[PDB]
């Protein structure tokens, strides 16, 4: 699905959760905290970042970069065009790295988690937020 | 019942729990809500002025003559050739409206509500009597 | 507006100050035969039209006199409601088409009466005030008479 | 010059309010109108971005270009409040910009202005003092090596 | 007993409320109920005021009486911010009832009562304790000497 | 008289009147002070208990011990069996003390006077029905 | 009639303070009277329960199913601040209603009376205005398809 | 009262939190043809009545969703002057007096289409104040058809 | 267990938590947050209430039914006749469900995880929450 | 004249300029006014929509719909070919109005005047040219 | 172009809005702030009064002796011979300084940008005819 609805309203919640400043760095924290608790071999795909320490100024940097990357991708959700170009970059710089499939659906639920912890779960879209975070990952898996 | 000592104190608390311009509006609606919550009986009573919405301009309007009316008759306890002409006025109003006794006791349980919820102070001997003065110049 | 929000609150606040139950009767009924003196003799109207006859010593006409000023103050504190006022002075004017004599302009001339009687009593009343809010409660009284 | 944490907190606020995921149709717009500045003033510069379609700006290649470049100066304007993370970002962005052949320092002084020039025009509150000294601050953490 | 500050800010207060020269058709009502009362509690004092026509309570003359005397006390009640001068006009009121033949010091007893009993049935707010003592107060610097 | 419905809104505006700490020794004083003030004959049936200052703490203890046993009394007012038998021993206690009926009419009257003067909302029907249940399983 | 925000803000508030889990002995006292009045209005809707022990109503299990029905109220009265979930709920009580024989449309018009005599003998602050709009926004979504 | 102050004011909140100026115009064009393309399914009424016969890359649809949506948003931030919002909706209620084809069920349609897909894109909507509300518009505008 | 004064307790303490409005869905999806976490199979037994969407507006109802329920038990803590008449009733609304018997036992600790994270852990009475939780489940299951 | 980063801007300030419930009906009155202090003869223009009280629903009405109209162009400043479709709608309605160009010069000077005494920030060169814009797709 | 009643209302709204002390430099700040915005060549014109740092002492003193001549010349606009003579030497000052046309032009919108956001009352009719005649004066 992920309609044109469904694209305001998770621009709308991102952006929110997202935030300014260091408030970004608190969104990053919830998704990888989460990751590495449902997924613990994932945190080794992230030693030349200092996935160890997820509070490093190293993974700090990362976790921006790879938010900054979904932000950019968040908010291009109703420009399609746009969004498929930068989704295919970002396989470029995801692929033969030997990132197991399963990591993106994981990734998928700690973000959605993640977001939903922040705005509030009382009538978050799971349907919304699920279908469209899925086109994005689609995109840079494989 | 009612001496010229006890309608001082109730002109003086009434003219206080009364108030003025919107606080009348909210007393009056309290007044008969807290009579409607008495004796259910007595809503139907109302039905040809907008009791189905209280908040109504109607229903307003309404709950206001009544509490102007005992505004009218407090402020006048001490005229007793006064306030006996007008509470015979009332009465012949009233005569054809199908009330009983229950009603005017229900109705001053309900004053006996409201007014010392807009009070520090309230004596409840002096409404006793200075309202069933009123009421029973009303009930006939 | 005629009769503006603060045009009727401080009619509201001189009248009270002037006419409310913690008074005497006998005070009330001093200014509410002077208002009908006052009417009396601006509008011509017939004392003999009212219970009592306009004779201030009869109990009739003081009880008269009570009910038509506390119709003016029930209209009066309600002035910041026009919804509850329009509704208020709509009774009223039903309530006085069935009266044979009762004209617009004889309503005009007792809330005029009221007004003055005002001034009368407390000089720093704002009498352009009571001008435009007597003046929406004589036309809602007096529709189409 | 130094960015200083009042300058830092009136450009985080003005440029979030520009840049934020929440509105559509202005990341482009804006990101388009940076590059299209950077190769009014340097005309050589395009020849760096043939790899992203510089010669077709309304493709959808170039446009994300100039979303992905932009984008990283949102990454970076809203570390300002961690200067230490920043540090590894802009470390980060100079490694990418060093195996670019063709990338020179002079580069971000043409594309100071294209920002000097394009953010007047389309923030509502913008103060040109501010912004200069923290894109300075950013920018020159990026092209240290080059 | 003591006439505290509070005593008496809440006695000037409550009767001032129900005295004031603002309202019409109380000072005789209330006046009235006091002697009243005191004729009932002491019908032999009735004798004392027999050239104010107290056999014909509702004349013009023993209302004046009535009114006389209870706005004494509102005088002597409304001096208790400035006891100086409220001890000087004691002294004055005391010095005019030592020149009444009959008049006793425990005749002021009976009319505490009729006070305390005229007054809880008059004034909306009442504290009878604050009354009795400020009461006692004024009418012991009245009854003093006789 | 009082029913389960009318024992929870008076138990419940009770409560909230009632109050707690020195605001229950302030609400006892005034209750005893309307009491004089509407009947002042019942004063000197507490000359042994230091009415003579009603501020003393002698006197404040015996108001204490009155509205206490009133919080008591309202308390188990759904607990018919419980209340009947408490209300007997205080009848037992009280009929040697020379009271009449309108001893405890004046008392609820004052109960009626300051309990609603510490509340948003009073139901004095309600507290009517009520209050004469608990003063006639005293009154004898 | 429509349920306003003020409405369901000042009904939620006094059922909650009427019904709450805290107390005890308030329940059964209130679901009783509500199906005694019921029973009195509408003496032939009692044959609708006589699963339920109606000719009995002081057994627990006829207790217990006025408690139910009442407390199912207390949940829909709840959701006032969430209608989407409102919506899901009444729709859940009315496929269960339809599937009693007997129950009519009418059968909730004699309910409504009933909680209008019951709750203000019990609510220490009560609007019944308020109350009839929103036990109808309520009720009328039980009772639609029958 | 339906739509009441309180109804009124969180209306106006999340409206406008959904639809504003600082928009981009391609966001409030997608809501605007939801809504249209809601309205069209629950009401039946065909497309060709509008400019542009409803064809959602017709720049004259868009333009006439754009004047639709703009005469509710009108209305909705009016919802708290009833005076105002009354004039409001005589306006709009005379202008479809003058269209062959505007029923009173089809704007109800409409304005019901509004609010659900208000709670589309804001799931947190008060959907109760949002019926009672565009009941009322949807009232005036559709006054005698 | 589950004394007299166990009983005052529970209830006081579950109206707090429980509330008014709005928050019942905030203990809600404590509980059932909690819940699928610890038993993940449990979620697969409200596929007809969307539970694989607790934030839906199907199985927030669901939810706030099952609370209702459990209020109802509560509240009657104190009047041991009318609760087994509850709660035989709402045994008779889960037999033949297939539901296991891990379930209640599961539902317990997750209900009590919830409204002791509500009101605070601090001197919370875990033998009264887990006594009296046990006699209502003990009615239902089986 | 008015590019896609002043349309940003306009549409920004505009949106926070305008506001929300009744300070939009506040602002639209304000614009109106200074419409008719620059203008004078503007005035009689409007005489068919209560100009006579501008405090009235009427009036107050159609100061809503013009800049509710405002309004709807500003959020589609970005659409081009929408706004351009809506204006030319807009000009064929104003066209039998008899109005001349001083008219919409003067209310552009009315809305450089008002909108920026809600702001903090004000870009009258972005105004300038996006007015121009507006007007000269509604000026024919 | 600008009238004696023009004069004033543009003497009245400029005084307040230019304001006092501190305020001013805020004002003077802003306003070539808003010049810099609107027109970026016209930045590299004031180099030699340290227009890098426009928080600096001298670039601040720079802004402030052109708001003061503008306050100078709004003082003075009710007095035609006087403004006249000093425009003029104004003009004789701004002739070497090679600019034109645009660069008066956008210190105009930047004058209509940032006064108003200081006012709750601005017309910008009155300040539009009275900016051009103090800029056509001084733009030679
Ligand atoms: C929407 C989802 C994702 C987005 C937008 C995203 C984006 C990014 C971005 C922008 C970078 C920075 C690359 C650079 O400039 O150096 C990055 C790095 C990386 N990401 Fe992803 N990513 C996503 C999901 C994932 C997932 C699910 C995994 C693994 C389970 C993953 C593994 C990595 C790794 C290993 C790196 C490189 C770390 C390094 O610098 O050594 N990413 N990602
Ligand atoms: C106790 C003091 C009372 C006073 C001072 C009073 C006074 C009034 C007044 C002034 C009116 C206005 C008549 C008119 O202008 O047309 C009225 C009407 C009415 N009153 Fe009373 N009343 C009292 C008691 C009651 C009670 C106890 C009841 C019933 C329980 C009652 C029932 C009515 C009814 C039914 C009307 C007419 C409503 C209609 O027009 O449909 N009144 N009353
Ligand atoms: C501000 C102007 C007026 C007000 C507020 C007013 C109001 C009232 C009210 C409240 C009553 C008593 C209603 C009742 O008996 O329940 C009344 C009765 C009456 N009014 Fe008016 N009135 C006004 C002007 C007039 C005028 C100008 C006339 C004659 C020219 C008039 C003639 C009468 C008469 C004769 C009655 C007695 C009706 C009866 O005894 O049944 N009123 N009026
Ligand atoms: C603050 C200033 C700048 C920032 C934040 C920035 C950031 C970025 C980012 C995020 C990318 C994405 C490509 C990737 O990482 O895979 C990129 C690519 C690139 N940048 Fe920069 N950049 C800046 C200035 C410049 C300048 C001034 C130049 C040259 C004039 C330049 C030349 C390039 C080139 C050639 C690419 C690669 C294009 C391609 O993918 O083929 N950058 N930059
Ligand atoms: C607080 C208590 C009292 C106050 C303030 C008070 C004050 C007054 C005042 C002001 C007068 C006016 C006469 C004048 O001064 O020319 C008066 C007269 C008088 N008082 Fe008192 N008085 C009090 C108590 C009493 C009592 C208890 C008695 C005797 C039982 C009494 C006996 C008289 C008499 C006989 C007169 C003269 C009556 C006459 O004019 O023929 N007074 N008093
Ligand atoms: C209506 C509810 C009443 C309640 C609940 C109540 C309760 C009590 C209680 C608890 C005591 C304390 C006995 C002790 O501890 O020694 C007491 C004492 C007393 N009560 Fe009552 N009472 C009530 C009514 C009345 C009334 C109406 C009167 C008189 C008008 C009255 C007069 C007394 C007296 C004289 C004492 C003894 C004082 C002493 O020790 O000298 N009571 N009452
Ligand atoms: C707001 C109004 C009402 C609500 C919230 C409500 C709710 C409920 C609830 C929660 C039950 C529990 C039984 C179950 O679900 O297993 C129930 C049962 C039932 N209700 Fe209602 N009800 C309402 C009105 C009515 C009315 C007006 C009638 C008929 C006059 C009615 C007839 C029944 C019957 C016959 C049962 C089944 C009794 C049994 O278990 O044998 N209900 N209702
Ligand atoms: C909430 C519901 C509605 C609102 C707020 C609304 C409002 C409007 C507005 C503001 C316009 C443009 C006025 C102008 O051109 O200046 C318009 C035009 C129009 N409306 Fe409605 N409307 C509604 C419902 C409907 C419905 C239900 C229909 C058809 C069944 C309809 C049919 C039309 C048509 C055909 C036009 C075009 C008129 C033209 O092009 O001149 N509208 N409406
Ligand atoms: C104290 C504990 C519990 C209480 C009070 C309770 C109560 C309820 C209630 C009131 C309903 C609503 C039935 C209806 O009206 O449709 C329900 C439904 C249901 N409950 Fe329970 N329950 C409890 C524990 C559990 C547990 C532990 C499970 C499973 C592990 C469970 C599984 C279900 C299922 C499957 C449904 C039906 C869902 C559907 O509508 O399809 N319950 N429960
Ligand atoms: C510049 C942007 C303008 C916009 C967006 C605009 C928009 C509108 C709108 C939406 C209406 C409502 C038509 C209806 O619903 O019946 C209207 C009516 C009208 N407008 Fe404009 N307008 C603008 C400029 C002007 C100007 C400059 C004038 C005159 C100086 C003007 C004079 C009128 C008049 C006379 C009416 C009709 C009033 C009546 O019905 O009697 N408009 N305009
Ligand atoms: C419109 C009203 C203007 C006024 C009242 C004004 C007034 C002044 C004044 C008083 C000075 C101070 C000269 C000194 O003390 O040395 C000055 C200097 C200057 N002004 Fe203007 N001016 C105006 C417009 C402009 C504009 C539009 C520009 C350019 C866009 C401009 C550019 C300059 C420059 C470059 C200097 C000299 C800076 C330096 O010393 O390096 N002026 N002006």
């Amino acid at each position: 699905d992920c309609t044109s609805l469904n694209r305001l309203l998770v621009k709308r919640q991102w952006a929110e959760a997202y935030g300014e400043g260091t408030n970004r760095e608190l969104l990053g924290n919830r998704i990888w905290e989460d990751l590495f608790a449902n997924m613990p071999d994932a945190r080794g795909l992230f030693s030349r970042v200092n996935g160890n320490d997820i509070d490093s100024s190293e993974f700090q940097a990362h976790s921006l970069r790879v938010l900054g990357g979904l932000d950019m991708c968040v908010a291009s959700l109703d420009d399609v065009p746009v969004l498929n170009a930068l989704l295919a970059r970002l396989n470029s710089q995801h692929d033969s790295r030997g990132i197991p499939a399963a990591g993106y659906p994981a990734f998928v639920a700690s973000a959605i988690s993640a977001v939903r912890a922040t705005v509030g779960a009382r009538s978050f879209d799971n349907d919304a937020w699920n279908s469209c975070m899925n086109q994005i990952v689609s995109g840079i898996s494989g | 019942v009612c001496n010229r000592l006890e309608q001082i104190l109730v002109k003086t608390q009434w003219a206080q729990s009364y108030g003025e311009a919107e606080n009348r509006a909210a007393f009056s609606r309290d007044l008969f809500s807290e009579l409607f919550n008495i004796q259910g009986s007595s809503r139907a009573l109302f039905s040809g002025v907008g009791v189905d919405d209280m908040n109504s301009a109607a229903f307003t309007a309404h709950c206001l003559r009544v509490t102007g009316a005992l505004n009218r008759l407090i402020s006048q306890l001490d005229q007793q050739a006064t306030i006996n002409a007008d509470l015979a006025h009332l009465a012949g109003q009233h005569a054809s409206r199908n009330l009983d006794a229950s009603n005017f006791a229900a109705m001053g349980q309900a004053v006996m509500s409201v007014v010392p919820t807009h009070l520090d102070c309230f004596n409840q001997h002096a409404w006793g009597e200075c309202y069933e003065r009123i009421a029973s110049g009303i009930s006939g | 507006e005629c009769c503006s929000r603060g045009d009727a609150e401080v009619v509201i606040s001189e009248w009270d100050q002037v006419f409310n139950a913690a008074m005497a009767g006998s005070s009330e009924s001093a200014i509410g035969v002077a208002i009908f003196d006052v009417f009396f003799t601006s509008s011509g109207v017939s004392p003999s039209m009212f219970p009592g006859g306009g004779d201030s010593s009869s109990a009739e006409f003081l009880a008269q006199v009570s009910r038509v000023i506390s119709g003016a103050d029930i209209a009066i504190n309600s002035l910041t409601n026009r919804a509850t006022c329009d509704s208020l002075l709509s009774h009223l004017n039903a309530q006085h088409k069935a009266i044979s004599g009762v004209t617009g302009a004889a309503v005009t001339h007792l809330s005029e009466a009221i007004s003055s009687v005002v001034a009368q009593v407390l000089p720093s009343a704002h009498i352009d005030a009571w001008g435009y809010c007597m003046a929406y409660i004589a036309a809602g009284i007096g529709a189409g008479l | 010059s130094c960015c200083s944490s009042e300058d830092r907190a009136n450009v985080m606020h003005n440029w979030d309010a520009a840049w934020s995921a929440a509105y559509s149709d202005r990341r482009v717009a804006l990101a388009q109108a940076v590059f299209a500045s950077l190769f009014s003033r340097d005309a050589a510069a395009q020849g760096l971005f043939s790899g992203v379609s510089a010669d077709n700006p309304d493709s959808a290649d170039f446009r994300a270009h100039c979303v992905r470049v932009v984008n990283g100066l949102d990454v970076a304007i809203n570390m300002l409040n961690d200067p230490a993370v920043l540090n590894e970002q802009l470390a980060h962005l100079s490694a990418q910009h060093q195996a670019r052949a063709g990338v020179a320092a002079a580069h971000f002084d043409v594309m100071a202005e294209a920002f000097a020039e394009v953010m007047p025009q389309v923030s509502s509150c913008f103060s040109s003092d501010s912004w200069n000294r923290c894109f300075a601050r950013i920018a020159n953490g990026i092209s240290a090596g080059l």
